[PDB]
């Protein structure tokens, strides 16, 4: 296990893949989905409410679709993980307590 | 020729109202178009800088100088006018009036340096007393 | 994460309004998912067993698996090796230049096991002493 | 069906959200308003070349309008800084206007 | 004065990973930005000259200079240089720099010696005197000239070399700080030099910069170079 | 709870009902500290302008401008007229001209005469304009000899860029120099008006600015730190704490930014220190209850804060320091997965009944009375 | 953003060299730019004597002058004058807070 | 003005086909998972032993 | 898929982020998985017999 640093990748790649879902978000946060600004307040001290909603409304859509994109990540990962938990105690259960 | 002169009272108590004029005496270089500053030496310490002003605006301050008191110039009458007002007690010095370097026409530039080039003769104000 | 919470921005997700509930009630069912995934594993026994002070076994040196008392961590040489060779990063404490746990700022934050490291440790360490004093009887 | 005479280069400033002579100075339409304005051109019953003084509107405002309120008021504006000190001079007018 | 000199043939040279500067004013630290700007192409030809031949600016000019003293003396941007319309010119006078914006009237080979650049220099419109850019053959100078739609940036660098004097444009990374920042409304569509030298040319592409603690850059990537780059 | 399960009756376990957050307590506002005013009576009112294909610049920069003064002589781009008086920025570039009846639109950012041949208005337009009628003021044929219009060139100009040679261009199949032909026309011709020149002012306001000297006519406030504060520096409007930096900005910079698109710093215009942009605290809120038919006594877990960010004076939390809109609780506990209040922590250890998180459970067990 | 160390004083004895120096941070005079020398009589304006890291300005005469290398800047005066007896000040532009920093000054003494 | 109004439109729903069908993509790989996990253990315990 | 063989829509898809790198990941993740899946059910053997 020492000399081998990818001996605990099943792991690594658990963490790596969180990490990633969560900066993957934070990124995609920085992003204008076809809007003028991908800041809200910029649209807020520019643009009137008949021209700025329509603007925020572009963005929220996009916020809405982000969120439910890494949710359905999640569900599909935790299904994986849920999966590898139960081969798990089945295996505590059948190697070590028998 | 170029030589800037300098005027403001030299005594007052803490908390009282004073203000520093410099006018240039004639010369069109040190006129209009350059960076200015005003330096305060303590009697008996070396120089320190305090004020500047560059075109404009674009007003960078000491940090003892930072919200303490503002600076002001009247480009038409030449007049490089320093405020005076509520001083703390570590202000009696000699103030002198410099401009940098660089003549500039018509624009706003951005340079990234500074200087000091010519010095009025230096005037003494007293607050400690 | 979709308003910038300084703003009546809140006020035109009242339009789509069932969403945001709907991601919390499925993030919370991941979560607790998680904690019922680690107690399956982990909470096989409902005794917490113990070696024997005297770690004789018949020449069967365990002392690599069986928890180091002298280390606070109660952990064995490889258990204090594996955490060692994972670079973690979650956030699921109290503690607040940045580091990429920056993102709680944009309202995405850790919750934290409900089983700590210490108590999987004794689960282990239970096991063990189970598997070694016992066999498969208990 | 609140109807009034305005002069003809606001036609289109009856709306909400609008900065004008008689948009944010005398009446103001609400951002949730649903139905029609309507406008015509009244030559064929108030063609002078005078002012009609009995049709005013105020140039200046105090304070900002509110949608369907009515605001009527003899009082002279301060525009500056300086007070007005009762007697209308420089930045202080009477606010009403006419055609 | 316009004063009769010797053409010659162009070199050419690599540029290693040498002509990167700051794109922004932000401030950026201990990230790894992606950028979609001006650059220089890393490994590219950069053309080397020893006379003073009329260059074109083909949207920024890299310009290096390696020397053992100061011989390049300045730089002249316009798109004509007759007194038809409004071109650029720096000269860094021994002891000030003098930058203006002018009409001029150019001979056909200018240089410093005494000073026979030009002739007129009618309808002055900018003019600037102050600390001049060239600073401290062991002495490398480079400067970014980049023109935007209102702005001409130069952005510089001074580095004592010890290398091999010819073919020898040395390899290493070194980010070029912004210098000066001039609010100049012309158009600039060719340069020349007053008297090594080095032109490289500007084309929009992809970098990854690295920025340190310090919010220095220290390390440059180009996608477009290589596919491990990419 | 009850709310959020719509439900009378609540089962056994924990609720994640809402989301605890900070209000702003103070509302500030910084801008430099400037007493000028905005020179209005040049910008309005003057007798002679330029022309419509070279106009020039007035520049009125470093004076305090006030829109509530608009209408005392309209078209507005980029920003909505109802709030340019809150922007701030460095510099306000003039770009007035004077126009024709049939040119009232065409000097636009959309919008077809002589500026688009001559001397042309930004499409990227930010500012706002002052459309003037002066035919009934300035009644006169001829409105100047260098007020003149044409309809074509060969080539069509750049924003403020000025060319205004008089000389036959080509658009057809030849050139021509003082000839006439197909598509060789001088059509520059000067203007006579029939009931009277027409006039525009522009103010122009800038973008990538410097640190700002120009402001709106709200009043500057002092600035506190270490609290959840509503902040406005020079129109960056927000909420959040403002603690001090220690970074290494260099003079020229104003703000600094983060991962995402928002800016994570911001120079103070007064002082000239870096202050950190950190929204204030915020986690989730969990209601522990044993149920209904059981008890309606409840414990409340904010979830991820410490215990002083959070209410725990619930005598004082009707002044509003939090978007939570009550405050209840006796006991308050710190735990790894939150700040709990409600539940008296105990020294005795039990199978875990309702899970809170980090080890930690809570329970309705009796002490006697039930707690 | 300073960390100007500078000698209070030192041995002018006429017709003699004298170097001088003062030794900052990296961030204003390890920039190479912008460190300014200035000479300052008593009861007389500290006027600019050398600017540039060792640029001369108009009036100042030759073998007195300025040899700034990274970090450490100095002035080498050969040939002291009776009428450069004076106090001697740095100034460096720095890029994290251009406070506009001094030195505390070498005052010369004849002898 | 109205083409990338039109655009955005297009390539929002373009851009959802895809989401859809890397989604359902992920789905499909997932029961396929389970299937050779499970085709696995019975090589090994119908055929190794 | 979205914009085409040549149209222009660098200035249309960037708008959106790092979408397809999502997908990109994610389609790569299943090809590797499906490998990985084979591997495991057939390579189980030491040795070729």
């Amino acid at each position: 296990l020492s000399s081998t640093p990818s001996a605990l990748g099943k792991l690594q790649d658990v963490v790596n893949h969180n990490a990633q879902a969560l900066n993957t978000l934070v990124k995609q946060l920085s992003s204008k989905f076809g809007a003028i600004s991908s800041v809200l307040n910029d649209i807020f001290s520019r643009l009137d409410p008949p021209e700025a909603e329509v603007q925020i409304d572009r963005l929220i859509t996009g916020r809405l679709q982000s969120l439910q994109t890494y949710v359905t990540q999640q569900l599909i990962r935790a299904a994986e993980i849920r999966a590898s938990a139960n081969l798990a105690a089945t295996k505590m259960s059948e190697c070590v307590l028998g | 020729q170029v030589q800037l002169q300098e005027s403001g009272p030299g005594l007052v108590k803490p908390s009282e109202t004073l203000s520093l004029t410099c006018t240039v005496s004639g010369g069109s270089i040190s006129s209009r178009s350059y960076y200015w500053g005003w330096i305060r030496q303590p009697p008996g310490k070396g120089l320190e800088w305090i004020g500047s002003i560059y075109y404009s605006g674009s007003t960078y301050y000491n940090p003892s100088l930072k919200s303490r008191v503002t600076i002001s110039v009247d480009t038409s009458k030449n007049q490089f006018s320093l405020k005076m007002n509520s001083m703390t007690a570590a202000d009696t010095a000699v103030y002198y009036c410099a401009r940098l370097r660089g003549d500039e026409i018509y624009y706003e530039s951005s340079g990234y340096y500074s200087y000091f080039d010519y010095w009025g003769q230096g005037t003494l104000v007293t607050v400690s007393s | 994460y979709i308003c910038g919470d300084s703003t009546e921005c809140s006020n035109l997700l009242l339009q789509y309004g069932s969403f945001c509930t709907q991601l919390k009630r499925a993030l919370t069912g991941i979560a607790v998912e998680q904690d019922k995934n680690t107690q399956e594993v982990f909470a096989q026994v409902k005794q917490i067993y113990k070696t024997p002070p005297i770690k004789y076994f018949g020449g069967f040196n365990f002392s690599q698996i069986l928890p180091d008392p002298s280390k606070p961590s109660k952990r064995s040489p490889i258990e204090d090796l594996l955490f060692n060779k994972v670079t973690l990063a979650d956030a699921g404490f109290i503690k607040q230049r940045d580091l990429i746990c920056a993102q709680k700022f944009k309202g995405l934050t850790v919750l934290p096991p409900l089983l700590t490291d210490e108590m999987i440790a004794q689960y282990t360490s239970a096991l063990l002493a189970g598997t070694i004093t016992s066999g498969w009887t208990f | 069906a609140d109807s009034f005479v305005i002069r003809g280069d606001e036609v289109r400033q009856i709306a909400p959200g609008q900065t004008g002579n008689i948009a944010d100075y005398n009446y103001k339409l609400p951002d949730d308003f649903t139905g029609c304005v309507i406008a015509w051109n009244s030559n064929k019953l108030d063609s002078k070349v005078s002012g009609n003084y009995n049709y005013l509107y105020r140039l200046f405002r105090k304070s900002n309008l509110k949608p369907f309120e009515r605001d009527i008021s003899t009082e002279i504006y301060q525009a500056g800084n300086k007070p007005c000190n009762g007697v209308a001079g420089f930045n202080c007018y009477f606010p009403l206007r006419s055609y | 004065n316009l004063t009769t000199r010797t053409q010659l043939p162009p070199a050419y040279t690599n540029s290693f990973t040498r002509g990167v500067y700051y794109p922004d004013k932000v401030f950026r630290s201990s990230v790894l930005h992606s950028t979609q700007d001006l650059f220089l192409p890393f490994f590219s030809n950069v053309t080397w000259f020893h006379d003073n031949p009329v260059l074109p600016f083909n949207d920024g000019v890299y310009f290096a200079s390696i020397e053992k003293s100061n011989i390049i003396r300045g730089w002249i941007f316009g798109t004509t240089l007759d007194s038809k319309t409004q071109s650029l010119l720096i000269v860094n006078n021994a002891t000030n720099v003098v930058i203006k914006v002018c009409e001029f009237q150019f001979c056909n080979d200018p240089f410093l010696d005494e000073f026979r650049v030009y002739s007129s220099a009618n309808n002055c419109t900018f003019e600037y005197v102050s600390q001049p850019f060239l600073m401290d053959f062991k002495n490398l100078r480079e400067f970014v000239f980049k023109n935007i739609d209102g702005y001409f940036k130069i952005y510089s660098k001074h580095t004592p070399i010890l290398v091999r004097e010819p073919e020898d444009l040395p390899q290493g990374f070194s980010a070029l700080e912004p210098l000066v920042d001039l609010p100049i409304g012309i158009n600039i569509t060719r340069f020349q030099t007053l008297l090594a030298y080095y032109v490289g040319y500007l084309q929009p592409r992809t970098f990854l910069l690295k920025y340190n603690e310090n919010g220095t850059i220290t390390d440059a990537v180009d996608c477009a170079l290589d596919p491990l780059s990419e | 709870t009850k709310c959020t399960l719509k439900s009378f009756t609540v089962e056994k376990g924990i609720y994640q009902t809402s989301n605890f957050r900070v209000q702003p307590t103070e509302s500030i506002v910084r801008f430099p500290n400037i007493t000028n005013l905005c020179p209005f009576d040049e910008v309005f009112n003057a007798t002679r302008f330029a022309s419509v294909y070279a106009w020039n610049r007035k520049r009125i920069s470093n004076c305090v401008a006030d829109y509530s003064v608009l209408y005392n002589l309209f078209k507005c781009y980029g920003v909505s007229p109802t709030k340019l008086n809150d922007l701030c920025f460095t510099n306000v570039y003039a770009d007035s001209f004077v126009i024709r009846g049939d040119e009232v639109r065409q000097i636009a950012p959309g919008q077809g005469n002589i500026a688009d041949y001559n001397y042309k208005l930004p499409d990227d337009f930010t500012g706002c304009v002052i459309a003037w009628n002066s035919n009934k003021l300035d009644s006169k044929v001829s409105g100047n000899y260098n007020y003149l219009y044409r309809l074509f060139r060969k080539s069509n100009l750049k924003p403020f860029e000025r060319d205004i040679s008089t000389e036959i261009y080509q658009a057809g199949n030849k050139p021509c120099n003082g000839v006439a032909g197909f598509n060789c026309y001088f059509p520059l011709r000067s203007y006579s008006f029939r009931p009277q020149p027409y006039r525009v002012v522009v103010l122009s306001f800038e973008l990538l600015h410097a640190p700002a000297t120009v402001c709106g006519p709200k009043k500057s406030t002092n600035l506190v730190k270490n609290k959840c504060v509503n902040f406005n520096f020079n129109g960056l409007k927000g909420t959040g704490v403002l603690t001090e930096s220690n970074k290494k900005f260099l003079p020229f910079q104003q703000f600094g930014r983060d991962i995402a698109d928002t800016t994570d710093a911001v120079r103070d215009p007064q002082t000239l220190e870096i202050l950190d942009i950190t929204p204030c605290s915020f986690g989730g809120v969990s209601v522990i209850t044993p149920g209904t038919n059981t008890s309606n006594q409840v414990a409340v877990l904010y979830q991820g804060v410490n215990c002083t960010e959070v209410p725990v004076a619930i005598h004082a939390d009707q002044l509003t320091p939090t978007w939570r809109v009550y405050s209840t609780g006796s006991n308050v506990f710190q735990t790894r997965a939150g700040c709990l209040i409600g539940a008296e922590y105990v020294n005795n250890s039990y199978e875990c009944d309702i899970p809170i998180g980090a080890g930690i459970c809570a329970s309705y067990q009796t002490q006697a009375s039930q707690s | 953003q300073s960390a100007l160390t500078q000698p209070p004083s030192v041995s002018g004895a006429p017709g003699q060299r004298v170097a001088i120096s003062c030794t900052g941070s990296s961030a204003n005079i390890g920039t190479a730019d912008d460190v300014h020398w200035y000479q300052q009589l008593p009861r007389t304006a500290p006027k600019l004597l050398i600017y540039g890291n060792n640029n001369r300005p108009s009036g100042v005469p030759d073998r007195f002058s300025g040899s700034q290398s990274g970090t450490s800047a100095s002035l080498v005066i050969t040939g002291l004058q009776p009428e450069d007896e004076a106090d001697y000040f740095c100034q460096s532009y720095d890029s994290s807070l251009s406070g506009y920093v001094f030195g505390t000054g070498t005052k010369v003494t004849v002898l």
